[PDB]
Order: structure tokens, then C-alpha cells, then sequence
RNA sequence: GCCUGCUUUUG
RNA sequence: AGUAGAAACAAGGC
């Protein structure tokens, strides 16, 4: 809550209120620099985000071989080792699976 | 190493730099000698881009007048004014539709304003087109001259004073046959300057009351070649003002448009609207920001879409309102251009130059022109009347930005998603010419049925959209009006740097307008405190060597060299010196709010302190409030705003001298009565002194009251004080043959 | 300068008519040498940009 | 090396005011600078000018 | 010899 | 010549 308005900071993503340069590696809240963020060598560069959805990984991009486009609020349907096809973020269709 | 200072754009983002990216500590561009040319292209472009319209002549004006409403449709990417009355119409109507009440009760407001204000309003504002004079004068100038030829001719109805009065005078002089006027002349050979009478036809007066003189503008920063602008006369005026009063009062109650708030305000707006849009916007949704211009903006828009939103906004209003508000876009769908100065022909052989003014471009045999010019010319002769040409299709720059503002809105409010029937939306901020567009959608197709919808749309009303200086962008970074939003607004310095030199008003006035600036771009532009001390002590080098005011203990020869150092040693206190008459700068980021007088007055002599703070001085003119300290100032980007400076009146708060060049001019005579007015006003202000705070009001002459006056207070001054009976009987005389001189 | 600062943000830029911009820029390089190194200077840039 | 040049009234008052080109690089200078110090909370003057 | 050095500049 | 650059200056007016 800011002012009485509800700014929403994006999960899986970049927004206006929390942006993360990838070129000059600055972070960026609100208009203002929040520090230079440094290089882990352990960031693991594949592909992978693990901490976006509950109990659901992210293994990459769409295929069109698991079917259309799910969406966030109709994914307690899938079970065990279910992999799925869920559009997130802005407008941004990726797979995923259970575990 | 070679060396390349884009390169740094390659780690500092660009608009954390932008400042480099504007070259404003040069000269900027200016014009040389006429801009006929300019005119005539933009006459032949409007009509160009109005072509397949229908061709009629005008039973009062003899003109030839292109109608392009309800046209044909596009068929190309390439400008149109064929608007369509019918969306025009439905556009106002959802507009209505979304934020109801708002013509109502702008109406309301503006039918108060109607019948409240007055005459004297015209007198404020910018130069105006003379007709009695061919050329511009300034504002009230060209009402008093107005005035004058009506009350010659029989029209006295503003009289009342009100403004809607003075426009009934100018309506009913258009129903009369044989106008008169009068025109300055002067003859030496013994310097004799007169006047003399001529006449004016219906349509010679219809013409002369329907054009707009037209130049070139100068001091134009971002553009490589040269633009025409227009400036309307007095009798187009007042109805433009109460039309652009209705347009600022329903703008105001749109949160799309961005003209009628300026400096923070507009920022401030700005960003609220942005959040509000990403807070209504979807997580799953994908977003764009397209940042546009429009091409040939002022050419395409028409006055007969004016008047179609004008009857639709006065629907359900008195009648006389309804009419009074038509006028204006019906003067303008009539209206004139003149061409200009003309051309100037040249010699080598003989060795000679020669002046060929406008009106005689249908006149004249096209061989001495070359190919540009010569078309120009081949193409204009048809709508050539009396020296100016017809231009029915379009606008020009400068008018009408806040209806236009309305419109762009009206189209903007088309994208609410019960107005597409769809999925994807729109909204976005608008001025006149420039706009950001945001267009909200679940994929990339939607992205571009929606700017296509949009760009569509905007055609069907004659708005043309620049592809050339228009792209799109993720949400988050775009420009509006030379303001810069990277996730926030971003601070930019290089426009205001033509802001911290002398001024070029007076001593005081240019050194408490030097250090306001100072502490202005501290708040609101990124100054800091280091680079403001640099300001501080650049800007005093520059006073010192405009002014010829050196530091007194220094070997400096200038014509008043002698004169500060009898100063400086007369005076044991020297840190209570002026800048201005030797003295050292006590100045620093700790006190840039204080004037010059106020900051060192402990520290003045006494006798320093009488001199300079002296009312009896000779050099010091107040006149009206509205005038006190306010001083008008040029900007880059934009027209010349007022500034308000702290400062206290001294004796170098001077006026300097005039222009002297109309001596030589057969227009002579307006300086004798100006002189003779002033004469009689600074004498009114002998007697009534708040003549100048404020506004007198009566009917009596100006005498009469004078000497009534004089009567009164001689009368209650003799009474209880001052007056004895010498005084008392000699004014008493004095008075009754002024009563002699008046009443015969 | 501001559509590359997007490209180099990933923030999926485009355009409706570049060839325009590029024809419009040259029109202004004509003789001063200023003006000319200016436009060097920006083709190095991106040269070393856009990678 | 000798020349016939001229000048104009403007063009002189642009050129005798120079100094503010002074203030340009430096305010961007500045910037720059404190861009850092609101990162780390303390003056980069030195920093940067000598390290 | 006399007079002049911005007499026409959008928002 | 030179300044400049889509039209002007290289003094003008009586």
C-alpha cells in the first residue's frame, strides 16, 4: 500500500516499482537506484525457476505438445509428474511439472 | 586513444544522461528575411491533403473555400482531412457518456464568466493584427484604435463596459455598407504630421476582419529548417477566449489532458495516471507504450468539427450562448492568410538590389523566380484575394489546443473496453501534438489490432499519426513533451541553462533573478551544492562585466571606475557594499532566499543606507501592481513566462531607454498620443491615488472628477488643518476657469 | 539513442517507419565538421553497442 | 595566418557567455557522484578524484 | 547635412 | 572576398 494504492510487485518478472538491469546490473525500486547487485557463480544459468509457482517448477518455454494454455487458478486439477503448458506473467505461456 | 563521448552511453543509461544529448550553450537558428515562402507551402499543403473535397465561393468574400468534411476515406498511410461528422460526434457522445455532467456544468461556469467579465481583459496578452494598420501593434493599442473607428462610425454599445457587448458591436459592423477609418502619415521637408480619412468597402472590411498576419518564427531549438506561425486580430478574439474558457473547464475534468497544468503539476499527473493504469491492467496481460507525435496536426484539423463539438457541448443551453460560442469556429472556417514582406531581386551585372512585396505575386511575370518558388506561386494564384490567400481546410499553429486536446481525449476514451467489444484496451495522456499511448492486451496480436484500431480510428477524424517519430516500448520508459520517465521522472538541466545569465532587466532585478534560479534548479532540476558555489561565482563575473561594476579595490578601467572608487573609500563598512557599487558577494547556498538590501543592512554606513533607499530618487518606476516585480523571461522550449523576484526598491531599480526608430516612420504620431495620455493619467494619479491599485469606475470625464476633488479636499483641509484662505480662494479661481474651459 | 537504451533493456522495442528517422537524420549532415564527427562517433557507438 | 571572417550580434552574445558550458559537465559530474553516495552512504568525492 | 541600430516572433 | 544557407548581411531612411 502506497498512498492508498496497491502497487503489486510481479513474482516471476520485472515491474515498474522493482527492476533488475541486466546490462549494468543496477537494481532499481521506484525510480531509485537500490545498489549494484553482484555475480553469484553459483546463479544457476538453466533455465530453471523454481520459486515462482507453490509446488510447481518452471522446466522452460512452450510446447504445444501438452495442450493449450492453463492458467494460474485452474492448477490443483494435475497430480503427480504432470507436466502442463500455464500462461503467466505478461502474457507469457512456459511449462511446468509437479512434484 | 581517440577520444568518443557516446561511448559513455555504454554504462550510464541515456536518460541518467540526457543532458548531454542538447547542445544549448550555442546560438539557435534564425530566420534572415521573409517568410512568404513558408506560407505558401503550408497554404498548398493543406489543400493538398484536403484535395478530394468539394470547391465553393463565398457570396461575402469572393473566396474560393475547399470543404473536405464527410469526404472521402483513405486509402494510403498518408495524410488526410477527411473528417467525418458522424464520429466526431459519437466520440463526444461516449465522452459524455463516461464522465457525465461535465458539458453541463462547464457551460454553467463559462456562462458566468460570460456575463461578469469585461473589456479591458483583451488588454492583457500578446501582440494582436491591426486591421486599421496592416501589420501588429500590441493588445490594447489595437482595442483603443478598434474602439475608436466604432464610436466614429455609430457602434457604442461598449460603452457598458462588458465584453459581450463589444462583441455584439463588431457583429453588427459586419451589416454595414461603407466602413471608415483613419491613417497616419508624416511630412518633412518642416515636420508635419497629420491624419487623414478613408473608406472601406463591405468586403474590403470582411477580408481585413477575417485575416491573420502571419511570420516566421525564430529561436527554434530541435528543427533544421524554419517554421510559419500566425497571429489573429481583435475581432476573432473574444470569441476564442470564451471558447478556450469552456475547453480549459472541461479539460480539467479529464485526466488524460496535460495542457491547462504546467511544471510539477503536469509531472505530477502524469504519474498518477501512469500507476493507475498499471494498477487497473492485468497481471496475465501483456502491456505497450507507444510515444507519439502527430504529423501535420494543425493542417488536417478543422474548424467544422470545431463547430459540430461546439453545438453538441451547447446542447440544452440558452440560445444566445449556443451563438455566441459559434462564432469563432465559423471566422476561422472563413478565414485569411496574409503572405508577408515579399521577396528581395538582385543584380550582379548592374550591381543592385530590389524589393517585390506579397501583393504582387498575381502581378508579376514568374521569371525572375526560380523552380521551388515558381511552382509555389503557380499552384497559390487562384486563391489569391487582396494580398492574402484563402485557407478554409485547416488551423494554424497555435489555437484551438485545448479543443484539439478534447478531441485526442475523445478518442482516447475509446479504448474502455465496452466501447471495442474486445480484449484488448487502450488509454494513454494527450497534448496538443505529442501523446503516449498505452495499449494493454493477452498477446502481441491484440498489441497490434489496437494501435492499428487506434491509428484508424484517429484518421476518421483527420488525426495523423507520425511513424516516422513515433515507436513502442514496454511499459516503463517513454518521453512526454521533453520529459523524460524511466520508471520516474528523470531530471534533465540542459533546457534551463539559458536561465542563468543576466536577465537583462535591471541590477536588482537581474541579481535576485540570478540567485532564484539557483535555488530553483536545487529543488526541482539536480543541482548541487558545488556546482551552484560555481554558478554563484560565474554569474557574478558575468553581472560584473555586463554592468561595469568591479570589486572597487581592483585596477579595472571601465567609464565608471572613478566613480566606485570615490565610493570605496568614502565607506568604512565595505561588506555592506552592493555588488553593484563595489562591494563583495556575501552569497552561499545557506542564504540564496534573502535579497541583496535585507542581507547586508546591519552592515551599511547610514548615510549609504539613506542614498541608496530613497524615495525621492529619480531613477525608480512603480506603476501597477501587476507590474511591481514581475519581469518576463524567454525560456528554451516554450513562450515567454512571467517571473516574480524578491527584491526592494532602490535606486538601481531602473527602466532602461526605448527602440527610436519609429521616428522615422510614417506611423510617427502614435508617440505623441501616447505621450499626451500619459500626461493626463499621471496627473489622474496626482489626485486619485489608488487609480493605479485599483481599477477606476465612472462615467464622468475624467476632469469633472479631477476637480471635484480638488474641491473636497481643499474644503476639508481648510476646515481642520492645513489650508488657509489665500490657498483656498486662488484654487477655488483656478477651478472655476478649468469649468469655463471644459463646459464651452 | 532512447530505442537502443530499450533494446539494451529488453523492453521488445519496435518501430512503424526507421528508414524515415534514418532519412531524416541524414538530411541534416551537409558540411560542419562538428556535426559530421557527431555522426562517426554515433555509428561507433553502435557498432559497440548492439551485441 | 590571416583571414577575413565575420560574426553577427547574437553569435557574440553567445560566445561571450561561455562559462555556463562549465556548469554542463560538471552538474552531470555531480550526478554521477551522488548517484553513489545515496548507494553508499557517505561522500565519493575522494574516492573517485584519487583512488 | 539630419534621423535610426529589436518599430510585425505561436502556445 | 567573406558571413552564412532555402534568404539575407556585406549600412539603411529623407
Amino acid at each position: 500500500n502506497v498512498r492508498g494504492s496497491g502497487m503489486r510487485i510481479l513474482v516471476r518478472g520485472n515491474s515498474p516499482a522493482f527492476n533488475y538491469n541486466k546490462t549494468t546490473k543496477r537494481l532499481t525500486i521506484l525510480g531509485k537506484d537500490a545498489g549494484t547487485l553482484i555475480e553469484d557463480p553459483d546463479e544457476g544459468t538453466s533455465g530453471v525457476e523454481s520459486a515462482v509457482l507453490r509446488g510447481f517448477l518452471i522446466l522452460g518455454k512452450e510446447d504445444r505438445r501438452y495442450g493449450p494454455a492453463l492458467s494460474i487458478n485452474e492448477l490443483s486439477n494435475l497430480a503427480k509428474g504432470e507436466k502442463a503448458n500455464v500462461l503467466i506473467g505478461q502474457g507469457d505461456v512456459v511449462l511446468v511439472m509437479k512434484r | 586513444m581517440d577520444v568518443n563521448p557516446t561511448l559513455l552511453f555504454l554504462k550510464v543509461p541515456a536518460q541518467n544522461a540526457i543532458s548531454t544529448t542538447f547542445p544549448y550553450t550555442g546560438d539557435p537558428p534564425y530566420s534572415h528575411g521573409t517568410g512568404t515562402g513558408y506560407t505558401m507551402d503550408t497554404v498548398n499543403r493543406t489543400h493538398q491533403y484536403s484535395e478530394k473535397g468539394k470547391w465553393t465561393t463565398n457570396t461575402e468574400t469572393g473566396a474560393p473555400q475547399l470543404n473536405p468534411i464527410d469526404g472521402p476515406l483513405p486509402e494510403d498511410n498518408e495524410p488526410s482531412g477527411y473528417a467525418q461528422t458522424d464520429c466526431v460526434l459519437e466520440a463526444m457522445a461516449f465522452l459524455e457518456e463516461s464522465h457525465p455532467g461535465i458539458f453541463e456544468n462547464s457551460c454553467l461556469e463559462t456562462m458566468e464568466v460570460v456575463q461578469q467579465t469585461r473589456v479591458d481583459r483583451l488588454t492583457q496578452g500578446r501582440q494582436t493584427y491591426d486591421w486599421t494598420l496592416n501589420r501588429n501593434q500590441p493588445a490594447a493599442t489595437a482595442l483603443a484604435n478598434t474602439i475608436e473607428v466604432f464610436r466614429s462610425n455609430g457602434l457604442t454599445a461598449n460603452e457598458s463596459g462588458r465584453l459581450i457587448d463589444f462583441l455584439k458591436d463588431v457583429m453588427e459592423s459586419m451589416d454595414k455598407e461603407e466602413m471608415e477609418i483613419t491613417t497616419h502619415f508624416q511630412r518633412k521637408r518642416q515636420r508635419t504630421i497629420g491624419k487623414k480619412k478613408q473608406r472601406v468597402n463591405k468586403r474590403s472590411y470582411l477580408i481585413r476582419a477575417l485575416t491573420l498576419n502571419t511570420m516566421t518564427k525564430d529561436a527554434e531549438r530541435g528543427k533544421l529548417k524554419r517554421r510559419a506561425i500566425a497571429t489573429p486580430g481583435m475581432q476573432i478574439r473574444g470569441f476564442v477566449y470564451f471558447v478556450e474558457t469552456l475547453a480549459r473547464s472541461i479539460c480539467e475534468k479529464l485526466e488524460q489532458s496535460g495542457l491547462p497544468v504546467g511544471g510539477n503539476e503536469k509531472k505530477a499527473k502524469l504519474a498518477n495516471v501512469v500507476r493507475k493504469m498499471m494498477t487497473n491492467s492485468q497481471d496475465t496481460e501483456l502491456s505497450f507504450t507507444i510515444t507519439g507525435d502527430n504529423t501535420k496536426w494543425n493542417e488536417n484539423q478543422n474548424p467544422r468539427m470545431f463547430l459540430a463539438m461546439i453545438t453538441y457541448i451547447t446542447k440544452n443551453q440558452p440560445e444566445w450562448f449556443r451563438n455566441v460560442l459559434s462564432i469563432a469556429p465559423i471566422m476561422f472556417s472563413n478565414k485569411m492568410a496574409r503572405l508577408g514582406k515579399g521577396y528581395m531581386f538582385e543584380s550582379k551585372s548592374m550591381k543592385l538590389r530590389t524589393q517585390i512585396p506579397a501583393e504582387m505575386l498575381a502581378s508579376i511575370d514568374l521569371k525572375y523566380f526560380n523552380e521551388s518558388t515558381r511552382k509555389k506561386i503557380e499552384k497559390i494564384r487562384p486563391l489569391l484575394i487582396d494580398g492574402t490567400a484563402s485557407l478554409s481546410p485547416g488551423m494554424m499553429m497555435g489555437m484551438f489546443n485545448m479543443l484539439s486536446t478534447v478531441l485526442g481525449v475523445s478518442i482516447l476514451n475509446l479504448g474502455q473496453k465496452r466501447y471495442t467489444k474486445t480484449t484488448y484496451w487502450w488509454d494513454g495522456l494527450q497534448s496538443s501534438d505529442d501523446f503516449a499511448l498505452i495499449v494493454n492486451a493477452p498477446n502481441h496480436e491484440g498489441i497490434q489490432a489496437g494501435v492499428d484500431r487506434f491509428y484508424r480510428t484517429c484518421k476518421l477524424v483527420g488525426i495523423n499519426m507520425s511513424k516516422k517519430k513515433s515507436y513502442i516500448n514496454r511499459t516503463g520508459t517513454f518521453e512526454f513533451t521533453s520529459f523524460f520517465y524511466r520508471y520516474g521522472f528523470v531530471a534533465n538541466f540542459s533546457m534551463e541553462l539559458p536561465s542563468f545569465g543576466v536577465s537583462g532587466i535591471n541590477e536588482s532585478a537581474d541579481m535576485s533573478i540570478g540567485v532564484t534560479v539557483i535555488k530553483n534548479n536545487m529543488i526541482n532540476n539536480d543541482l548541487g551544492p558545488a556546482t551552484a558555489q560555481m554558478a554563484l561565482q560565474l554569474f557574478i563575473k558575468d553581472y560584473r562585466y555586463t554592468y561595469r561594476c568591479h570589486r572597487g579595490d581592483t585596477q579595472i578601467q571601465t567609464r565608471r571606475s572613478f566613480e566606485l572608487k570615490k565610493l570605496w573609500e568614502q565607506t568604512r563598512s565595505k561588506a555592506g557594499l552592493l555588488v553593484s557599487d563595489g562591494g563583495p558577494n556575501l552569497y552561499n547556498i545557506r542564504n540564496l532566499h534573502i535579497p541583496e538590501v535585507c542581507l547586508k543592512w546591519e552592515l551599511m554606513d547610514e548615510d549609504y543606507q539613506g542614498r541608496l533607499c530613497n524615495p525621492l530618487n529619480p531613477f525608480v518606476s512603480h506603476k501597477e501592481i501587476e507590474s511591481v516585480n514581475n519581469a518576463v523571461v524567454m525560456p528554451a522550449h516554450g513562450p515567454a513566462k512571467s517571473m516574480e523576484y524578491d527584491a526592494v526598491a532602490t535606486t538601481h531599480s531602473w527602466i532602461p531607454k526605448r527602440n527610436r526608430s519609429i521616428l522615422n516612420t510614417s506611423q510617427r504620431g502614435i508617440l505623441e498620443d501616447e505621450q499626451m495620455y500619459q500626461k493626463c493619467c499621471n496627473l489622474f494619479e496626482k489626485f486619485f491615488p489608488s487609480s493605479s491599485y485599483r481599477r477606476p469606475v465612472g462615467i464622468s470625464s475624467m476632469v469633472e472628477a479631477m476637480v471635484s476633488r480638488a474641491r473636497i479636499d481643499a474644503r476639508i483641509d481648510f476646515e481642520s488643518g492645513r489650508i488657509k484662505k489665500e490657498e483656498f480662494a486662488e484654487i477655488m479661481k483656478i477651478c472655476s476657469t478649468i469649468e469655463e474651459l471644459r463646459r464651452q | 539513442l532512447l530505442v537502443v537504451q530499450a533494446l539494451r533493456d529488453n523492453l521488445e522495442p519496435g518501430t512503424f517507419d526507421l528508414e524515415g528517422l534514418y532519412e531524416a537524420i541524414e538530411e541534416c549532415l551537409i558540411n560542419d565538421p562538428w556535426v559530421l564527427l557527431n555522426a562517426s562517433w554515433f555509428n561507433s557507438f553502435l557498432t559497440h553497442a548492439l551485441r | 595566418y590571416v583571414r577575413t571572417n565575420g560574426t553577427s550580434k547574437i553569435k557574440m552574445k553567445w560566445g561571450m557567455e561561455m562559462r555556463r558550458c562549465l556548469l554542463q559537465s560538471l552538474q552531470q559530474i555531480e550526478s554521477m557522484i551522488e548517484a553513489e553516495s545515496s548507494v553508499k552512504e557517505k561522500d565519493m568525492t575522494k574516492e573517485f578524484f584519487e583512488n
